[PDB]
């Protein structure tokens, strides 16, 4: 189908601190795909989410689609990218109480389920979950979904970078794998649907992220067991490379961060082409 | 500055015996006696090798891994077999069956402790460490196998120091063993994980270099054996020498590893010219680069003018000029941009330490990172496969509590080692 | 009214046994004669050694002479922050034992080579110390920058675009000769395809005689190291001026020697010898710090400059008038009694943040990134001391240095 990587862009509000030490709301929004920063060049995305769109409201925007493509047989990944803070476990699983890439997770699961129970007797459904955590370092392996991410969760690293809640410190990835098959007509099929948290953006921890940006900027092997096989790469059909994608960036308004964000703004604009090989 | 050489199997061994005869007396150091040197510079730096105990006896610090006794006492009763202290001798009197499950999880397992305690003894020596030497060969039962776990074990003792690894990967043509690819996807396996800087020699690029490089036409072991000692000497020991320009495994390192890999490189020495005749002292310099990189010449199997290089790094050791050095180099790099990868100024990290190998005027090391190895663990890996496919001599490693799982696993790890190292060919 | 000299990396101190040994050769003290007025620093012990065994053994006090049996590493972190630190306040502590005992000094000298692990690193931090000690004094670093093709260490950029940003803002006047442009000099203009590394440092060990030793002692044109920083530096950018000498004629094959004024000073603006790529065309744009020694009229070079401010095809200087600061020595250069440099009665150690270096800087940049291309040797300092940082940002700072040579004229 030839299709681009859709990037939508979510801005938090300003927390604590920013809006203790005062600080102002930097980004300007006009129509509902463009962001500016100021005098400077104007962003547009296949959608622009200010920190006030509800988490129900992120989701119908991003991920909703999504749901609907991979049960059609195709594969979907949906990745929030984004400088520690931002806003990704947020809109990637997390609490409610902002923007877009809301509950991706939890929305995802009851959307997929309720989909199917609607579907007539024949054509069964086989969905199996993985839920694995930080490629970088050691990578650590309706309801009976939440079960387990709620057990996933759990056992995720925790990390934290600015007056946010739980601040990872792994690329979290949930896979969903939604197998299909008309027992009439036996025609099956099938698709796995990505859903990676990724890890802070920002630039001896942070040279080893720079080695391992490095690193994986130049492609990284292909093995299946261990060191190879993490970080920048389960959110890959996140950024390119890929199937029905969608990337989530995350923003902080506060000018504090303003470069950070310029170099997020940045991804997702380039992301957007995504001339994947 | 300290070094702790690791002897796993029984090639890795009777290396250890060509090995350590070389750098003794690149050492002065006599069987039980001391330093004879001639000069007084090979002894400021010995301790990379050694421990002080007696005042005569330096004892070289490595560790003799084996799963067959009658290798390491053959060491043991040979020449300088009575340099070792006992502690160091690790054996497994077990049987050392040719399985990459034998000398490394049912055999091996056991005198591993008992080596450990020595590696440690001599780690603790004195001053500061640096890393350890390893000498084996992947195509046996200890060796691959037991020295493949000296290893794990030393880095996860000291993930601090450095860990060179100087291996004899199954050469091509004729495979001295029939497992070989078993036991060496095996240990490629461990050292893709655990060393920092591997130096993989073949048998029969050596016989070639040695049979036409050198007349020689009774190339024996100890002559291939010899040979390649004479390379790891050039490395190691030779950079813990003074030099106008001196870089230490570190160094070579963290100036060949573009990837995380670890990657595989390639020794070459320099003046390879037969006795009597030959000895035509061409050796002013253009004729080291001369030599070092041709083809033919390079202990490897593969032919560098079969793939570019990513990294390259003549570690010369003789008294030279750092303008006749560096500019060659340069030359070199221009006459051959096609094959040297995308970084032509550069691509060649020029060492140079001053004293050379006692009896020469001029040698240089050479330790190539061309992506080219890429064409030999295909080989090997190729070979595993066509017998994994039948689990051919399998029994022989399952029978000694192994996996099925565990063989999926290295030609896998190690296949996947061939993948990444062309993300860079190209 | 005196100095002092801090010769720092061997490099440094193989170039100060040797500008330290012409100067007693000129000065009628032999061996054992006075005293010194400098020290020597060095983290690796048997280059330092060299100077306690052989010749000048006894000339220095074995407290004006710094080692750490430790460890080198060509790496400038390791250097300048790690080993290095653990060092300088004892070095420090004799550049105000020995900055004391004095009267009325004039400033520090720092004898470096850009591009080593002692030399970049350690000094970084010694004149950055310095700086903040004696803000109210000469700095004037005379370096042994990086040679345009032919350098030595994998590494040597990362090196030195760390010594350059740290020392910038300390006191640029950070002459710089490389080997690379220059080392050709040893083969064009004295010939030798037989250079010890030995050799490139003899020759540094010279411009930067020229700098310091003989700068911080009186003449009928003193210049002191503030003086440079003032005179050779538009801005604020640790700006990087080019090293050059002049009569690097050979003390066997040709005699011409007795070559005037007049033309040892033409001889500076020609691209072939000035320790740095070498191709600038004739000269071409700056501030130069004319810096003479030996027996030179002020009229002959108040014409000699006058005749070359007025060749145009050495193009200068924009918005200020004039960027000609004539340095006059007294006592002529010296050499090693018997290295390979020929020994004139004057000499013109000229340098300047345009002229060709200017281009050298360009040359010498261009090759370090084609290598740094991907972080390139990187892994050879980091794991002796130095990040994706000092590589990257010290690359950044020469860029600002060949924007600088640029703006400041053209
Ligand atoms: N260049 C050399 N290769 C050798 C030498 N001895 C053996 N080998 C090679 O090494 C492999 C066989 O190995 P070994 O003698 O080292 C086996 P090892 O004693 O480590 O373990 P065991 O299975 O317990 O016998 C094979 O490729 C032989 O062809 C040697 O002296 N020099
Ligand atoms: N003209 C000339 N240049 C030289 C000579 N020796 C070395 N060089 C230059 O200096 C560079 C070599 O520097 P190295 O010796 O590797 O490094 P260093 O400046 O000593 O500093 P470290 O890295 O701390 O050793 C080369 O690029 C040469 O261009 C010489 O005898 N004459
Ligand atoms: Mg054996
Ligand atoms: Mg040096």
């Amino acid at each position: 189908a030839e299709c681009s990587i859709k990037v939508m862009c979510r801005f938090r509000p300003l927390n604590e601190a920013e809006i203790l030490r005062g600080d102002k709301f930097i980004p300007k929004f006009k129509g509902e795909e463009t962001v500016v920063i100021g005098q400077g060049k104007p962003y547009v995305f296949d959608r622009v989410l200010p920190p006030n769109t509800t988490q129900e409201q992120v989701y119908n925007a991003c991920a909703k689609q999504i749901v609907k493509d991979v049960l059609e047989g195709y594969n979907g990944t949906i990745f929030a990218y984004g400088q520690t803070s931002s806003g990704k476990t947020h809109t990637m699983e997390g609490k409610l109480h902002d923007p877009q890439l809301m509950g991706i997770i939890p929305r995802i699961a009851h959307d997929i389920f309720d989909h199917i129970y609607s579907m007539d007797e024949n054509l069964e459904f086989h969905i199996k979950v993985s839920y694995f955590e930080i490629y970088l370092d050691k990578i650590r392996d309706p309801e009976e979904v939440m079960d387990v991410i709620d057990e996933g969760k759990a056992n995720r690293h925790v990390a934290v970078t600015n007056m946010n809640e739980h601040s990872s410190r792994s690329h979290s990835i949930f896979l969903i794998n939604i197998k299909q098959e008309n027992v009439e007509t036996e025609k099956k099929l099938s698709g796995k649907l990505y859903l990676v948290d990724l890890a802070g953006s920002e630039k001896k921890s942070l040279s080893a992220l720079g080695n391992v940006i490095s690193a994986l900027a130049e492609g990284t092997k292909t093995h299946v067991p261990y060191r190879d096989s993490k970080m920048t790469r389960i959110l890959q059909d996140s950024l390119g490379g890929n199937c029905r994608t969608t990337i989530v960036i995350c923003c902080s308004p506060s000018v504090f961060n303003e470069a950070e964000t310029k170099s997020t703004l940045m991804f997702g604009q380039r992301a957007k082409t995504i001339k994947n090989t | 500055r300290e070094i702790v050489h690791i002897q796993a199997g029984q090639c890795g061994n009777q290396i250890g015996a060509k090995f350590w005869e070389v750098i003794s007396d690149e050492h002065g150091i006599d069987p039980t006696g001391s330093y004879h040197g001639d000069s007084d510079l090979q002894l400021e730096r010995i301790n990379v090798y050694y421990n002080e105990a007696a005042g005569n006896k330096y004892v070289p610090r490595a560790i003799l891994v084996d799963l067959e006794p009658g290798t390491m006492d053959s060491v043991r009763s040979g020449p300088f077999g009575q340099i070792f202290r006992p502690d160091n001798f690790v054996f497994g009197q077990s049987g050392a069956g040719n399985n990459w499950a034998k000398g490394h999880y049912t055999e091996g397992a056991e005198l591993v402790d008992s080596v450990l305690d020595v590696v440690r003894k001599e780690s603790e020596s004195c001053d500061c460490l640096q890393g350890f030497q390893l000498t084996h060969s992947l195509g046996g039962g200890t060796g691959s196998g037991m020295g493949t776990l000296l290893i794990s074990k030393i880095r996860e003792e000291y993930p601090d120091r450095i860990m060179n690894t100087f291996s004899v990967v199954p050469s091509p043509k004729v495979s001295d063993t029939v497992v070989e690819p078993y036991n060496a996807t095996l240990s490629v396996h461990q050292l893709v994980e655990n060393t920092d800087e591997t130096y993989c020699i073949d048998n029969e690029a050596l016989y070639d270099i040695c049979f036409r490089t050198l007349k020689l036409t009774t190339p024996t072991y100890g002559d291939l054996n010899h040979l390649v000692s004479a390379t790891m000497s050039g490395v190691t020991t030779c950079l813990r020498f003074p030099g106008q320009l001196n870089a230490d495994l570190r160094k070579l390192a963290v100036n060949m590893v573009p990837f995380p890999r670890l990657h595989f490189f390639m020794p070459g020495f320099a003046p390879l010219t037969s006795r009597g005749s030959q000895q035509y002292r061409a050796l002013t310099v253009p004729e080291l680069t001369q030599q070092m990189f041709d083809a033919k010449n390079m202990m490897a199997a593969c032919d560098p003018r079969h793939g570019r290089y990513l990294t390259v790094a003549a570690v010369f050791r003789g008294r030279m000029s750092m303008k006749e050095v560096d500019e060659q180099m340069l030359n070199v790099q221009n006459k051959n941009s096609s094959y040297f990868v995308e970084w032509i100024p550069n691509n060649v990290k020029t060492a140079v330490c001053d004293i050379p190998p006692r009896g020469l005027k001029m040698s240089a090391t050479f330790i190539g990172n061309s992506t080219a190895i890429q064409e030999l663990f295909k080989r090997i890996s190729e070979q595993f496969t066509a017998m994994f496919r039948r689990k051919a001599f399998l029994h022989w490693y399952t029978g000694e509590g192994m996996d099925e799982m565990e063989f999926t696993e290295a030609e896998s790890n190690m296949n996947d080692l061939v993948s990444e190292y062309q993300q860079y060919q190209d | 009214r005196e100095c002092i000299s801090i010769h720092v990396g061997q490099a440094g101190v193989q170039i100060g046994n040797a500008c330290w040994e012409l100067y007693c050769l000129e000065h009628g003290i032999q061996p054992d004669g006075h005293v010194p007025r400098a020290v020597f620093v060095d983290l690796e012990p048997t280059v330092i050694d060299e100077v306690r065994t052989g010749t000048y053994r006894q000339l220095f006090h074995p407290e004006q002479l710094i080692t750490g049996k430790e460890d080198a590493a060509n790496n400038y972190a390791r250097g300048h922050y790690t080993i290095g630190k653990e060092i300088i306040d004892l070095v420090l502590d004799r550049i105000r034992k020995l900055a004391d005992q004095c009267t009325g000094l004039q400033g520090f000298s720092v004898f470096h080579s850009f591009g080593g692990g002692t030399g970049s690193g350690f000094t970084s931090l010694l004149m950055e110390r310095l700086s903040v000690d004696y803000g109210k004094k000469s700095k004037l670093e005379f370096s042994i920058y990086p040679a345009p093709q032919v350098s030595t260490a994998v590494v040597e950029p990362y090196n030195s675009i760390l010594t350059t940003h740290t020392t910038l803002e300390h006191s640029d006047c950070a002459f710089m000769v490389d080997n690379e442009a220059i080392y050709d000099i040893c083969r064009r203009n004295l010939d030798i395809e037989r250079p010890t590394y030995t050799n490139l440092n003899r020759l540094i060990g010279q411009i930067v005689s020229s700098i310091t030793a003989s700068l911080r002692f009186d003449g009928a044109l003193n210049v002191d190291l503030t003086e440079f920083q003032t005179n050779l530096v538009p801005y604020p950018r640790g700006h990087f001026p080019l090293a050059t000498y002049a009569p690097v004629i050979s003390a066997e094959k040709a005699y011409h020697e007795q070559l005037s004024v007049a033309e040892i000073t033409n001889a500076c603006f020609e691209p072939a010898n000035q320790m740095v790529k070498c191709d600038p065309r004739h000269g071409k744009y700056m501030a130069c710090c004319l810096l003479y020694r030996g027996d030179v009229v002020p009229k002959d070079v108040n014409a000699a400059i006058a005749t070359i401010k007025t060749k145009r095809t050495i193009q200068f200087v924009d918005w200020c008038p004039t960027g000609f600061k004539v340095g006059i020595n007294y006592e002529p250069p010296t050499v090693v009694p018997g290295g390979d440099l020929a020994k004139v009665q004057r000499a013109v150690c000229m340098l300047s943040n345009t002229t060709a270096i200017a281009e050298a800087w360009a040359r010498l940049d261009h090759k370090f990134d084609l290598m740094y291309a991907k972080r390139a040797f990187v892994h050879w300092y980091v794991g002796e001391g130095m990040e994706e940082g000092e590589f990257s940002e010290a690359r950044e700072d020469m860029a600002a240095l060949e924007k600088d040579y640029e703006e400041v004229g053209v």
